[PDB]
């Protein structure tokens, strides 16, 4: 487990980070046929420890860089990183 | 017939072959 | 049987798949 | 198809057929290349030894 | 074994539209194809001898 | 470098040099920690596997991505195949200076012409613009220039017309086959969004008029431009690189009116008279008295270079026709009248010019073509020629031909019904006698369409 | 006689009268997906199927179960509209009953259930389209190999022997393939996947069978015995049928036969009435022979044989001295009966049950030990699990029946049987018995759709998750964990949402032209998951196969690519049962065609002969003709007039939606016809719909059936119409007793399509008319009245025209611009976003630095533009500043800040401006906004106008609703009298307390109140639910602080270079506008609108232009006749005399209505209607002859020849050489000239390779290596260098040649391509060090 959290990401995260953004998951796993639709976006903080605005902070974070490579939609080989200009 | 863009599959055998448009 | 890869098969410098031979 | 390999200027050989054998078989040999032709010369970014270029490089070939 | 009896002056039935169909497809697909296979020519020849 | 939406693009090629990376430090460390044979065994094979991955993937067990199912770009990957450095890149580029549009036709433009909309001459000559702009000091600085042209101020136009004027531009098509896939025109202002394409050229491009759309480009050094005016120019490529033959024959519409304008019916108005020459051909027919195909005789005035290479020049009274008597006043000097004499077909159509570039050379040969798709789409235009439901002949014959044959069938039914003949030969005299029944009806058809008159 | 034709009536020409009504067109996908997604209580396909199939799933024995009770699936969290807005998903949450069982070391067993959230499904609309992403997405059906028993050859090219091999392929519809090939040598080999091959035999012993019984099944005996000495035979009489003699005959005192002379068919009826059942042999014919059983020593139970053995007489003499009477020998005959397993067992190489499944495991898992347990269950998994294989019942029915069995249902496994009697089947094929099959016919041939493959995805999550479920139940606890912990929705979730967002047939619907939804909806392909590839193959599939008769259209297929691999579904086409295609057929019972209809497989409709749609019957349906031409076997041929089977349907049944509104396709070629059905898709809705002047009678089926028109749920009198909405008063025979109400049909108004069109609803009816049910409400784009009208009707002259006509290039005059009949109006959506930068959040105030205050005089206060104010290239629709710092200038500018004191704003321009070249009107703007993180103040305006409108909307729903239930409490209450007057003088409110006597319609009341007040309160919890949604705020991307949405309305003209066809394959491009003034035109002085060119009639060979041309002419002859008796008008008698006159004909037609029985009002609408034109159905092939042609235009006053003289507009004198002038339907293709210019001097450049290609399309056209070769035959050198050096691919040669083009300077400092540089750098990130030699 602490390798997976150390050296399985493209932007390397410190340990308990991935830790709290686990139990993220897990609170929407907990709560989501409980709230409907999904919960809303501030009660899952407050089910949380933090000072619950972390929550659109570590949320922001855990984007996994997408692949240069991906084919653009609808068509081979187009490639998305053809379209990343220079500024 | 003539006017190469497409062929003309119906002809007698030994024509060269159309190449209809 | 083949209309324009008669012209390739020839260029590619292929045999035939059935071929003849000639004598030394 | 074949004889297209049978070309001294490798870089011409890797624009066309299969790069990665045709690279490591001019590495191993140490094959060096003075781009004659025009391709190498079009992959190098140069003038063409062909057209206007010829008189520029007849000027540079003899010397 | 029955050539179609019709021209396009006249108006055709099903069978020999139906009939036709078969050679109007094998022959735009020749095209369709053909013309990258002799592209494809094209590239060996020119690589062959440019230089 | 950061995307859109706070999420990341990266080339895979970091996450092979991360595992990489990450597998030789364990190998490091297992090392310091005196691990057994077996561990260090399988850290070395693993380290192997991800090099080999990195330098070229395939060879290999196909390392997957992360968090997607399609293989990684190895290095290998972004050097070989036809999207590499190498095809994609280093042999074939995209430029700048360069647009495309769809194609429209522009039949009055000379040859040596293309019809070029103002807004993307505008765009492609940007800097040229500029340049004239504040060399002619209707502009402060290059700043000053861009906002006259994003402003688009009534004054530039005659700057782009001077900019424009002896500069070439270059003409592709996509099915690029021959050295005539691309050609050098001079431009011309037009206004709307499409390109205007001389007829004659279309030949050369396999370009039809069924959406195909083009592509132009600008030669920026001075090289360049010369290279594109003796070289590449449309007047320059007239013969066939494969053969001989001209690319500017003309095509289907010119072709047609000087068919229709060379041609003899056997009566008309004003059959067998007699006409000084030409002009009195044009006065007596754009007034209605004469028709344009009519057996007559003409005084015409042919030239031959004789003797000495000294121009010579004959008068005779020819038996021709109305058309062709007009159509001599556009044949230059020194073709003999012979030429014009027959019906004019399009395969003659070519010989005719031909015949001008071996004599006269290349500067008439020119004109020649011009006035040529002039006068073919006038009077092409002039003769008012269609196509009707009832302009197709069908020959009462034909059924009489396909009932014989179907008596023959059920003749062959008859006699292969009580086993008499063989199921494939009569078969095959089936597919004979159908064969048969096809040329005798196309034969019919055609005597009586050819000659109905 | 519906309301609607009353409007206006098509002439529907030719005799073939309509048996059997259009169906729905878009069947497949509302059937198939009403298949998936329902509660069927069996074991027929569905989500209940697929949970069957996995469920009951237990522990690895520790007899922890959990099965499955219900599912269920709750409402949907967004509809479609808000789903379209917000932009999430149309789907319906997953809430299935499962029940966790437990016994324990009696019956102790313990059961609890709960129902558990499984991910959430998507859902098709009533048009059969799902909604995925705030966009309508159309899955289109697949065509794959069906699953069952094929027989195939593979001859010629195998071995250059002449002998060709047989194969059979048992194809799963999940689990291994099962090949069983020969070879030249006759052996039978069988291969589990395209691995190793090994011995047929084999797989026998694995189903624990020995040489016996191998021998027993496969090969006839014969008997032989040493009766008392001199070895004798048992053989039958039949057993020498193509025998060759060896031997002499001494039975019964006759010599039968004898040794040279074989036996013919003689002998075998010879053997009868001797009746012949014993025949002496001698030593030399057994000693060729094979013995089947086992034969051991009588004393010392040696083995004198074996099975499967040769025969010598020195092995006669060891059995016969050990006292063997009987003997077990083989049928033979390398001709008919081929001992081909007898070999096959001699190249086996194992002898029992276990032997062969070590060969067997081997064989799967090489390389590794095997393992008795381990072999013995990957065989019984690879074929007999009830997990790992599924011969599902359509390839079950198929293998059943491709083996001449009868049972058509049964168990989904393989059975010992089932592979016996494919083995028998292939070697009775080898044997010159039966015939093989072929990949291409469509009984072989199955179709899917977005049911289907939406189980087969669903199932693939649920086996996802039993894995990680089971691995729980493996160390679980008694009573702590329920189904919920187990279970998750991302497996299921994750699943169906990888086959609905990305896969080859999930695809945006072809949405600009209804014709181009209801032809994509019905739709095939054969590509995508399980299918071939474009690379893959190949001619055979790609080609029409004569089973594809009446099921998919012959002529509709996408040119390119992928030909013959997208085929259109037929028009009569249906989903079979077992999913096959099946087409309707009229039963010929006797020697009639009843009315009766059945439906027939490819496979059905096989061994049947079928008669023709064209074929002339009278009075009865009797056959006029003592033979017809009819269809049996593959083929057609001429048959006897009672030999037919069956007969054709319709004459159209053959070809689908998109050729059938070809009129005259009978006289059309089918490259050009396919090219105008392909085009007729790309067909922009103009902005006048007219109708198509030439029309067939589908064009009604089609525009009805798309969801684009209205179509009137309950028919009554039109309470209301408005632009907006419309309300109908319905009638009391179609309404139900309680809830009276009325039905409100809220019209679509201007929105965006998704090919950037405008997609919008008009009233077609007037205030207070009478309206049918199944009835048109409402017109959407490029429909007319509930005609589909793809284009517009135009007049067109066939002559060359100056050469501006030249190839296929069209002439069009300036009255058809003026009249604005082919403008177009595109809708374009443009974003703004306003993210969170490292550098902090991005702001859309109109504060902007570097602009003028007029140029943003169109912004508001918080910075985005007005509704309504026209726009155009470069003004700015939303204001956005991007946070920057550490400008790090350098000193001449710092010089000039410190002169000119400016301050130097530390922000970056964003802000959202109109893109180049392109203007329009801004008809809508909306923002989506973050959770409670502080608005714009447009935003608030807008939530706030949002809320008032939908108030507003709402408000107007509940007074209607009120209004009708009000006026039936008014109505029932006059019932029992009390009172007419006095009971409307008190207030409505107090109308409920009034009560009746005694009463039937008390109860109604009671019903009228319940409804009432159900109505009052849901539309307070609609207000509330509708006011949060408005106020929550709104959720978007990670990072993203804000989103602004405008659309702008461009109103494009027909200019130069767009592209137009008309219906028939004819394509072209405007050349030129010209004036009104130099058109030619005819001696009544009326312009022509187009000039077609003639040359592209015959080269193309489409014909129908003509025909068209010449039909609408004569249309319009009628309509412009109709025309001046309206304006001489005259009375209903003459109007109404000509049109019937127009409507019966001189010949026969199917039509024959009216005598004008309509009321004098009501001819007078379709004489009003009519005199635009008469608009006329042409049935594809029961289509006007040229009789009826000449015909109609001497009603009119039209030449025969369709030819008038005509006048050139320039020079005024006449055009010699008659003309061709008429009114053809022409259709303007999305091929716009202001989409496809392009043009850039120098943009953007991409950052891995320095290259142009950036962003709106920029970079020139690639300059390829073909354009290489082009500039490399002239003699250009520089060109090329320029080309591929200063102008592309060099950072410094760009700027430092841009540079000296400005100074007057045309000179190159080339350098090296950065292309070759970044390459350097690859190869020496390699272990190859490559360098750069001598100065
Ligand atoms: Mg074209």
């Amino acid at each position: 487990t602490r390798s997976i959290a150390d050296q399985a990401r493209t932007i390397r995260i410190p340990v308990h980070m991935i830790e709290t953004i686990n139990k993220l998951n897990r609170i929407s796993r907990q709560m989501l046929q409980e709230m409907g639709r999904e919960p809303t976006p501030e009660e899952l903080a407050e089910r949380m420890l933090m000072p619950e605005d972390k929550i659109r902070k570590v949320l922001k974070i855990a984007k996994e860089p997408i692949s240069m490579e991906t084919p653009i939609g609808d068509d081979e080989d187009s490639h998305l990183g053809d379209f990343i200009e220079d500024t | 017939g003539g006017a190469g863009h497409v062929p003309e599959y119906f002809v007698g055998i030994g024509t060269p072959i159309s190449f209809y448009g | 049987t083949g209309g324009l890869p008669r012209v390739a098969d020839l260029f590619e410098a292929r045999r035939p798949k059935e071929p003849a031979i000639l004598a030394e | 198809t074949k004889a297209s390999l049978a070309t001294e200027s490798f870089i011409s050989a890797a624009s066309f057929q299969e790069t990665t054998r045709v690279l490591t078989e001019a590495a191993v040999a140490g094959k060096r290349d003075e781009l004659r032709g025009l391709k190498e010369n079009v992959i190098v970014g140069r003038l063409i030894p062909a057209g206007t270029g010829y008189a520029y490089h007849q000027d540079r070939m003899r010397r | 074994e029955t050539p179609i009896t019709a021209n396009f002056r006249e108006g055709l039935n099903v069978l020999q539209y139906f009939i036709s169909t078969h050679g109007a497809r094998k022959g735009l697909a020749d095209t369709a194809l053909k013309t990258a296979n002799s592209g494809y020519l094209t590239r060996r020849l020119v690589d062959v001898a440019q230089d | 470098v950061p995307l859109d939406g706070g999420r990341f693009a990266t080339s895979d090629l970091n996450d092979l040099y991360r595992r990489v990376i990450n597998r030789n430090n364990r190998l490091k460390r297992l090392l310091d920690l005196a691990a057994p044979d077996i561990i260090v065994r399988n850290e070395k094979r693993m380290l192997q596997e991800a090099v080999d991955a990195l330098l070229d993937n395939g060879r290999r067990g196909r390392a997957i991505t992360g968090s997607n199912k399609r293989p990684l770009k190895s290095l290998a990957d972004m050097i070989k195949g036809k999207q590499g450095r190498f095809r994609q890149n280093l042999l074939g580029k995209r430029v700048d200076y360069s647009g495309r549009s769809v194609i429209t036709v522009g039949p009055y433009l000379r040859l040596h012409q293309c019809g070029l909309p103002k807004k993307m001459a505008l765009e492609l000559f940007k800097p040229f613009i500029y340049g004239k702009l504040e060399l002619r000091g209707l502009a402060t600085t290059i700043k000053a220039a861009k906002k006259m042209v994003e402003r688009e101020e009534a004054v530039v136009w005659d700057i782009l017309d001077e900019v424009i004027r002896e500069h070439p531009v270059l003409l592709n098509r996509a099915p690029t086959l021959h050295r005539l896939g691309i050609q050098a025109f001079e431009p011309v202002l037009i206004e709307g969004k499409a390109i205007q394409l001389h007829p004659l050229v279309c030949a050369a491009y396999n370009a039809d008029f069924d959406g195909d759309q083009m592509a132009v480009h600008v030669p920026l050094t001075l090289e360049a431009q010369l290279e594109a005016r003796a070289l590449m120019m449309s007047t320059n490529n007239i013969l066939s690189p494969a053969n001989g033959e001209p690319i500017i024959v003309p095509s289907q519409d010119v072709v047609l009116g000087l068919y229709y304008m060379t041609r003899d019916c056997v009566n008309a108005k004003g059959e067998g008279m007699v006409l000084t020459g030409p002009k009195e051909a044009e006065r007596l027919y754009r007034s209605g008295l004469a028709s344009l195909h009519a057996r007559v005789k003409v005084r015409i005035t042919e030239y031959e270079k004789d003797a000495n290479g000294e121009l010579v020049a004959k008068t005779s009274l020819k038996d021709t026709t109305v058309g062709r008597a007009i159509l001599w006043m556009i044949v230059p000097k020194g073709l003999p009248y012979s030429i014009v004499n027959q019906a004019l077909g399009k395969k003659a159509i070519s010989k005719m010019l031909n015949t001008c570039y071996r004599i006269l050379g290349l500067k008439p040969t020119v004109i020649f073509a011009d006035q040529i798709m002039y006068t073919g789409f006038a009077y092409a235009a002039r003769s008012g020629a269609s196509v009707g439901i009832d302009d197709m002949v069908i020959p009462e014959k034909k059924h009489e031909i396909i009932s014989e044959a179907e008596a023959e069938v059920a003749e062959i039914q008859e006699q292969f019904q009580s086993g008499l003949v063989t199921a494939g030969e009569r078969y095959n005299k089936v597919i004979d006698i159908w064969a048969a029944a096809n040329d005798r009806v196309s034969k019919a058809m055609m005597d009586n369409l050819q000659t109905e008159t | 006689y519906s309301y609607t034709e009353k409007k206006r009536i098509r002439k529907d020409f030719g005799k073939r009268p309509q048996v059997l009504d259009v169906p729905y067109l878009l069947s497949i996908q509302l059937d198939s997906f009403q298949k998936f997604i329902e509660q069927d209580p069996e074991g027929q396909y569905g989500l209940e199927a697929a949970f069957r199939s996995v469920f009951p799933i237990q522990s690895y024995s520790g007899n922890s179960e959990l099965q499955y009770v219900s599912y269920r699936l709750g409402e949907p969290v967004f509809d479609v509209q808000e789903c379209q807005i917000r932009g999430v998903t149309y789907s319906a949450p997953l809430r299935v009953k499962l029940r966790l069982v437990i016994y324990e070391r009696g019956t102790v067993k313990d059961i609890k259930e709960q129902e558990v959230y499984m991910g959430e499904i998507p859902l098709m609309t009533d048009n059969g389209t799902f909604v995925i992403n705030g966009t309508e997405r159309v899955i289109v059906s697949q065509l794959h190999r069906s699953p069952g028993v094929f027989f195939d050859s593979d001859k010629g090219k195998t071995h250059s022997s002449g002998k060709v091999l047989y194969n059979a392929r048992i194809i799963p519809y999940r689990g291994s393939w099962l090949d069983f090939e020969f070879d030249p040598k006759d052996n039978l080999f069988v291969r589990i996947d395209r691995r190793r091959k090994l011995p047929a035999t084999i797989i026998l012993r694995a189903l624990n069978y020995t040489t016996e019984q191998i021998l027993d099944l496969f090969f006839e005996k014969v008997i032989f015995e040493i009766r008392d000495n001199k070895l004798q035979m048992e053989l039958v009489p039949e057993r020498l049928r193509g025998e060759t003699a060896s031997f002499d005959i001494e039975a019964n005192g006759k010599v039968y036969v004898e040794k040279g002379r074989r036996i013919t068919a003689r002998h075998i009826r010879q053997l009868e009435k001797d009746d012949v059942k014993l025949i002496e042999v001698p030593v030399e014919y057994i000693a060729g022979k094979v013995v089947a059983k086992d034969y051991i020593d009588e004393s010392t139970g040696e083995l004198i044989c074996a099975a499967n053995m040769e025969l010598s007489l020195d092995l006669l003499a060891k059995l016969s001295q050990s006292g063997h009477k009987r003997i077990e020998t083989l049928f033979t005959n390398d001709l008919d009966h081929g001992p081909y397993i007898s070999e096959t067992l001699r190249v086996d190489p194992t002898n029992d049950r276990l032997s062969a499944l070590v060969e067997i495991y081997r064989m799967m898992r090489p390389g590794e030990p095997p393992t008795r347990e381990a072999a013995e269950s990957l065989f019984e998994n690879l074929f007999f699990s009830e997990d790992r294989y599924d011969l599902s019942a359509v390839g079950r029915m198929k293998f059943n029946r491709s083996l001449l069995r009868e049972e058509i249902e049964g168990s989904g496994i393989l059975s010992k049987d089932d592979i016996i009697d494919v083995m028998k089947k292939l070697i009775d094929i080898r044997n010159g018995k039966g015939e093989v099959d072929d990949i291409d016919h469509l009984g072989n041939r199955r179709i899917r759709s977005v049911g289907e493959m939406a189980e087969n995805q669903f199932r693939v999550g649920l086996v996802r998750v039993e894995r990680a479920v089971k691995e729980r139940l493996s160390l679980g606890d008694l009573d702590t964990l329920m189904p919920q912990d187990m279970i998750n929705a991302k497996p299921i979730s994750a699943a169906v949402k990888e086959f609905f967002g990305s896969s080859q047939l999930s695809q945006f619907m072809d949405q600009n032209n209804p014709l181009s939804e209801i032809t994509h909806k019905r739709r095939i392909s054969a590509l995508g998951p399980g299918g071939l590839t474009r690379e893959r193959a190949g001619f055979e599939v790609r080609d029409v196969h004569p089973t594809h008769y009446g099921r998919v259209c012959p002529i509709e297929t996408p040119e390119g690519p992928n030909i013959g691999l997208i085929n259109s579904l037929s028009v009569y086409a249906q989903t079979n049962e077992y999913g096959f295609l099946e087409t309707p057929y009229r039963k010929v019972t006797d020697g009639v065609v009843t009315d009766e209809i059945h439906y027939l497989s490819a496979i059905e409709e096989g061994n049947y002969v079928i008669a023709q749609a064209n074929s002339n019957l009278d009075e009865e349906g009797h056959f006029v003709e003592d033979l017809v031409t009819c269809r049996s076997k593959g083929e057609s041929s001429l048959f006897s007039r009672d030999q037919v089977d069956y007969m054709d349907v319709s004459t159209q049944q053959v070809v689908s939606v998109g050729a059938s509104l070809i009129p005259f396709l009978e006289h059309d070629d089918a490259n050009r016809a396919l090219m105008g059905a392909n085009m007729q898709r790309q067909a922009v809705p103009t902005l006048r719909a007219d109708k198509p002047l030439v029309g067939t009678g589908m064009e009604r089926a089609v525009a009805v059936d798309s969801g684009v028109t209205a179509v009137a749920k309950r028919g009554g009198v039109v309470q209301y119409v408005d632009a907006s909405r419309i309300v109908i008063k319905v009638n009391e025979d179609e309404m139900y007793p309680g809830e009276a109400g009325i039905d409100i049909y809220n019209l679509t108004k201007y929105t965006r399509s998704n090919q950037n069109t405008c997609i919008n609803q008009m009233p077609c009816v007037s205030l207070g008319e009478p309206v049918e049910r199944g009835d048109v409400l409402a017109d959407g784009p490029s429909t007319d009245l509930g005609e589909l009208a793809l284009g517009q009707n135009m007049r067109v002259a066939f002559m060359p025209w100056n050469g501006y006509n030249f190839e296929d290039s069209i002439l069009v005059s300036e009255r058809v611009v003026q009249e604005d009949r082919f403008t177009t109006i595109h809708i374009q959506e443009l974003a703004c976003v306003s993210r969170d930068t490292k550098l902090g959040p991005e702001e859309i105030t109109a504060d902007i630095p570097n602009v003028g205050e007029a140029a943003l005089s169109k912004l508001d206060e918080s910075g985005i533009v007005y509704i309504g104010a026209e726009v155009t290239g470069g003004d700015i629709l939303v204001g956005k500043v991007t946070p920057k710092g550490e400008t790090q200038l350098t000193p001449e500018e710092k010089l000039l800040r410190a002169i000119f004191g400016e301050k130097a704003s530390d922000v970056k321009d964003s802000s959202l401006r109109v893109p180049n070249g392109v203007s329009g009107t801004v008809i809508d703007v909306q923002v989506f906004t973050r959770d409670g993180v502080e608005k714009d103040k447009r935003a608030l305006e807008i939530e706030e106008m949002q809320l008032k409108q939908a108030k507003k909307d709402l408000s107007e729903e509940l007074q209607i609703l009120e209004a009708g239930l009000f006026s039936r409490i008014r109505a029932v209450l006059v019932a029992g009298g009390v009172e007419a007057e006095k009971l409307d003088k008190l207030p409505r409110d107090r109308w409920l307390e009034l009560g009746l006597t005694d009463e039937e319609k008390q109860n109604q009341l009671e019903q009228l109140a319940e409804q009432y007040d159900e109505l009052k309160h849901e539309f307070e919890k609609k207000l509330e639910a509708k006011r949060r949604k408005i106020t929550q705020g709104d959720d978007l991307a990670p990072g993203v602080l804000k989103i602004v949405k405008v659309y702008l309305a461009v109103k494009r003209r027909i200019q130069p270079g767009d592209k137009m066809a008309g219906r028939h394959g004819n394509k072209g491009v405007i050349s030129k506008i010209n004036p009104i003034e130099d058109m030619p035109y005819d001696e009544n002085g009326t312009p022509v609108d187009i000039v077609l060119n003639p040359l592209g009639v015959p080269s193309r060979m489409n014909i129908g232009q003509i025909l068209e041309t010449h039909l609408g002419m004569a249309a319009k002859g009628i309509g412009d006749k109709i025309n001046a008796m309206l304006k001489q008008q005259q009375e209903v008698a003459k109007l109404r005399e000509f049109i019937q006159r127009a409507y019966d004909l001189g010949a026969d037609v199917r039509q024959k209505v009216d005598l004008s029985t309509f009321s004098d009002e009501e001819v007078m609408r379709l004489a009003e209607n009519l005199r635009k034109g008469m608009p006329i159905a042409t049935p594809v092939f029961d289509g006007a002859k040229e009789a009826e042609i000449k015909e109609l235009l001497k009603l009119g006053d039209l030449p025969t020849s369709g030819q008038i003289r005509l006048y050139d507009g320039r020079t005024g004198e006449q055009f010699e050489r008659p003309v061709t002038v008429g009114y053809m339907y022409m259709l303007k293709l999305n091929h716009l000239v202001d989409d496809k210019m392009h043009a850039r001097s120098t943009g953007s450049y991409s950052l891995v390779t320095q290259q142009p290609l950036g962003g709106a399309q920029f970079g020139g056209q690639r300059f390829g290596e073909m354009e290489v070769w082009a500039l490399e035959a002239y003699g250009a050198a520089y060109t090329l260098q320029e080309m591929l050096t200063v102008k592309s691919d060099d950072v410094n040669g760009r700027t430092k040649m841009y540079k000296n083009i400005v100074d007057g300077n045309h000179q190159m400092e080339p350098g090296m391509p950065e292309s070759f540089n970044v390459l350097l750098k690859e190869i020496r990130s390699l272990g190859i060090n490559i360098e750069l030699e001598d100065e």
